[PDB]
């Protein structure tokens, strides 16, 4: 049927998903409520992989967990206060 | 807004995988016949239209998606 | 070698990006749920007169980023 | 009246590339030879630009940079 590779492309995310289930569960546990405290955040992590050495998917998965700070924030997004 | 330490490790370990992953690296070869923009356009939605969602997926299309932005800049 | 230089000349392009009411009036506009169809037509319109620089890049690469954003807003 | 949006977006990276010529020129003035040494470098300049804090623009920025540094090994540079 139509669309193979964007299913060989699910298949592989799926399994990326199953066999790294707690490094994604890890992304989940540190949302930021505001987008100062996402970029913040942000930027700690991004240091501390850059200090790491990175690659190609090192980068790629950094931007992955930077789309999931920006989309809690952008759909559920704070105010401040707690400091 | 701080620890650290365990999300680092666990996108070392996603990273890692997604660039060694000789599959997705065969995959992002096969797609030399031009047109990255479609390619991409036509993955983006076969690879959600059973309308499950998880971050495996979109990894997985950012970084198929960051070498078809690649090869499109290779073409001036 | 040295980034001191290009640091600030990226911190300069990069706010243009952010504070660009144009470009933020656009990925706006894009709302209405479809953010696959919107880029697959920009990222061709924006080059069919033959012309190509760095600031169609990072203009292209700032609004696709932000349709991403959408897209993930959805599932 | 086919393409507005796309060619309203070219006007505007039109404008950003003029404005920002020598912003742009330092880019091409960093470029790299090899893969591990467009790492080695996109490490440098994305820890600085880190040190002055960063918004959503200047991370495009960066990773414009990026592809800038990963097309020219892509092309030439450690073939
Ligand atoms: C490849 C090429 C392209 C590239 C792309 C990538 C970039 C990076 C990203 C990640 C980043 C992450 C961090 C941040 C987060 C947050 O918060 O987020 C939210 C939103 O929403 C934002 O916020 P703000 O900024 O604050 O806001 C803006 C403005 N408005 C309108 C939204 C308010
Ligand atoms: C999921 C996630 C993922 C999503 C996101 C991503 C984004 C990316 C963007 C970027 C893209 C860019 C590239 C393009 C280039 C061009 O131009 O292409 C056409 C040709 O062909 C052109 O051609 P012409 O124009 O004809 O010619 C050229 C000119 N010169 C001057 C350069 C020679
Ligand atoms: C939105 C999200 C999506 C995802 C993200 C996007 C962005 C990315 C980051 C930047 C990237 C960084 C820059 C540098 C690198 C380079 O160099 O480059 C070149 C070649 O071409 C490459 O290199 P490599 O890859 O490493 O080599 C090839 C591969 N193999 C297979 C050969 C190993
Ligand atoms: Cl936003
Ligand atoms: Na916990
Ligand atoms: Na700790
Ligand atoms: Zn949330």
């Amino acid at each position: 049927t139509m669309g193979q590779v964007g299913r060989q492309l699910a298949i592989i995310g799926d399994d990326i998903n199953r066999r790294y289930d707690s490094e994604f569960q890890t992304m989940l546990q540190h949302l930021q409520p505001t987008a100062e405290n996402a970029y913040e955040y942000f930027t700690k992590i991004a240091t501390s992989l850059f200090e790491s050495g990175i690659n190609w998917g090192r980068v790629v998965a950094l931007l992955g967990f930077g789309y999931r700070l920006a989309l809690h924030v952008y759909q559920h997004g704070g105010s401040g206060g707690s400091g | 807004d701080a620890s650290t330490k365990k999300l680092s490790e666990s996108l070392k370990r996603i990273g890692d995988e997604l660039d060694s992953n000789m599959e997705l690296q065969r995959m992002i070869a096969a797609v030399d016949t031009d047109s990255p923009r479609e390619v991409f356009f036509r993955v983006a939605a076969d690879m959600f239209s059973d309308g499950n969602f998880n971050w495996g997926r979109v990894v997985a299309l950012f970084y198929f998606a960051s070498k078809l932005v690649l090869k499109a800049l290779s073409t001036k």
